[PDB]
């Protein structure tokens, strides 16, 4: 345990949060750079923290290339490691820093596969992301992207219920969880990689709310206001409410308009409003606009 | 009908074969026996009743304790608190808000202090090396509950309880699967409620024909009848509750005609 954390030499501090610290470090040994995810323990004595007891078991489960790589986890007395392969940036830095010129798009198609590679592979294993954003997601000098962040992550061998302190940012936010349905389902990380899918394209957030109920409009705005033939049972949900305002759906090409038809295509069933009909990961992986997806590098600015 | 329900179904077909305990890890033990083992449960059964945590709760810290003691030896005045970390883990990992330490410290009597625990749960996490997502009964049952056209609530409440029983007694459950068990159950609670049979869906999903079921569904059965005279009651006295329709009032049938 100590002497695992001595063969570490931290080279500098890369990210903070609640749960702790992240340093990129080197492996003095073998020379490895890695990611030193550090959590005190005595921050709150009430022992491992949830969040990482969840992050730890079932990151430990998905190897996947497009998933970020958990290679180990030292726990000390009063402290814990988790231990990650490093990777150069994530998604948000990217799309701020491509602002001026834009992300080419041979390469959202590829971030794109990829990440509906990673999803895929959670959830036919029975894990909810639940926290997909720009900032979550890390990409590398090679042109690989990966799943990152499972702080909020759940085995759903069980439905997962919904918790008002436990969710994404607004913005990602599917239209489920603002109508405060009670279970999650993995509907919810495709409407997420939906809304960022749009952002790479056009360089700007798709909904970009204020709250809550200015987040459900802007939905609504841009998607129309859903009934019950779009979506059965909407009506019926907790914070539906009969006095909702009855947009019309805007042109989609008029939404992403640098898109072609598969893109209109995919993004649109990517935004179902009905979770039971919202595209899988799987099924998206299949559809024609990954026809001719290749792996392009980024220009990484760093 | 989920889009991964295969999958995961395949999957966690494949996960319950590894987070198998050792079947004859009790006789290996020196202190403890079946019966503590039982009254440990039990206990953990209203401790669940008590937090109102949810079922699967119950279920993770069961595999968990079989886990740990499968490969740690453990004395009877250690045994409640290996139980309790087991809890506490469980709690932290299927629970939206788990209950704090002091709960788990309270619900002991002051057996353990605050500190013990944690200690205990940092132990059984480096002997679990931190796999705690493993199959259950629950789990498997859910995905069975997906191949009922006719939706029933009876049924369900009937297949989680006699589920639930079967962790109660490593003798003779240890011995099966958790998707074996969860099939016994079912069918067993259909056939109570329905006088329906396991179902041709299933037996195409799961693989498992009603005659490979029959050792373990005997034995539930057993556990059925037998029921009112365990010397352990919390989960019967848990399924009178009407939020299970009372199942656990429910009268076994005298046979299966097997
Ligand atoms: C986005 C990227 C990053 O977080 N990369 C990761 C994170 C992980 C694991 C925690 C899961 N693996 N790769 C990053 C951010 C800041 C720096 N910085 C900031 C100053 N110098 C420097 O080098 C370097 C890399």
């Amino acid at each position: 345990p100590l002497v695992d954390m001595e063969n570490f030499q931290k080279v500098e501090k890369i990210g903070e949060g609640t749960y702790g610290v992240v340093y990129k470090a080197r492996n003095k040994l073998t020379g490895e750079v890695v990611a030193l995810k550090k959590i005190r323990l005595d921050t709150e004595t009430e022992g491992v923290p949830s969040t990482a007891i969840r992050e730890i078991s079932l990151l430990k489960e998905l190897n996947h290339p497009n998933i970020v790589k958990l290679l180990d986890v030292i726990h000390t007395e009063n402290k814990l490691y988790l231990v990650f392969e490093f990777l150069h940036q994530d998604l948000k830095k990217f799309m701020d820093a491509s602002a001026l010129t834009g992300i080419p798009l041979p390469l959202i198609k590829s971030y794109l596969f990829q990440l509906l590679q990673g999803l895929a592979f959670c959830h036919s294993h029975r894990v909810l992301h639940r926290d997909l954003k720009p900032q979550n997601l890390l990409i590398n000098t090679e042109g690989a992207i990966k799943l990152a962040d499972f702080g909020l992550a759940r085995a759903f061998g069980v439905p997962v219920r919904t918790y008002t302190h436990e969710v994404v940012t607004l913005w990602y936010r599917a239209p489920e969880i603002l109508l405060g349905c009670k279970y999650y389902s993995t509907a919810v990380d495709i409407w997420s990689l939906g809304c960022i899918f749009a952002e790479m394209v056009t360089r700007r957030a798709l909904f970009p709310g204020d709250s809550e109920i200015d987040q459900l409009f802007r939905i609504f705005r841009t998607l129309g206001t859903p009934d019950e033939v779009v979506w059965p049972g909407v009506t019926s949900m907790p914070d539906y409410k009969p006095s909702f305002p009855k947009w019309a759906r805007q042109d989609f090409s008029k939404v992403v308009p640098p898109l072609d038809e598969d893109g209109r295509s995919l993004l649109s069933q990517m935004l179902h409003y009905d979770p039971n009909k919202r595209i899988s990961a799987k099924a998206a992986l299949a559809h024609p606009f990954f026809q001719d997806v290749t792996k392009p590098v980024p220009h990484l600015r760093l | 009908v989920p889009d991964y329900h295969e999958d995961i179904h395949t999957y966690l077909r494949e996960m319950e074969v590894k987070c198998k305990p050792k079947v004859g890890y009790m006789k290996k033990q020196p202190d403890i026996t079946n019966s503590m083992r039982a009254i440990l449960v039990d206990w953990l059964v209203e401790v669940g009743e008590e937090y109102k945590l949810q079922n699967e709760t119950l279920h993770l810290a069961v595999n968990y304790i079989d886990r740990f003691l499968s490969s740690m030896s453990v004395l009877r005045g250690k045994l409640q608190l290996v139980g309790t970390a087991a809890m506490l883990l469980a709690s932290k990992f299927e629970e939206i808000y788990p209950p704090e330490v002091a709960e788990f410290v309270y619900i002991t009597d002051d057996t353990y202090t605050k500190k013990q625990v944690l200690r205990m749960e940092h132990l059984v996490l480096k002997v679990l090396t931190f796999d705690l997502a493993a199959p259950t009964v629950n789990q498997f049952l859910t995905q069975y509950f997906l191949h009922q056209q006719p939706a029933n609530c009876k049924v369900e409440s009937l297949a989680m309880f006699l589920g639930e029983l079967s962790l109660i007694d490593a003798d003779p459950y240890l011995k099966y699967l958790p998707s074996v068990i969860a099939g016994a159950a079912f069918h067993l609670a259909l056939y109570t409620v329905t006088g329906q049979s396991w179902p041709e869906s299933l037996i195409r999903k799961t693989g498992y024909t009603l005659e490979s079921l029959k050792p373990c569904l005997m034995d539930l059965h057993q556990t059925y009848l037998k029921a009112p005279q365990h010397a352990q009651q919390s989960i019967r006295e848990k399924y009178k509750n009407s939020k299970y329709h009372g199942v656990s009032l429910l009268n076994p049938p005298e046979t299966l005609n097997l």
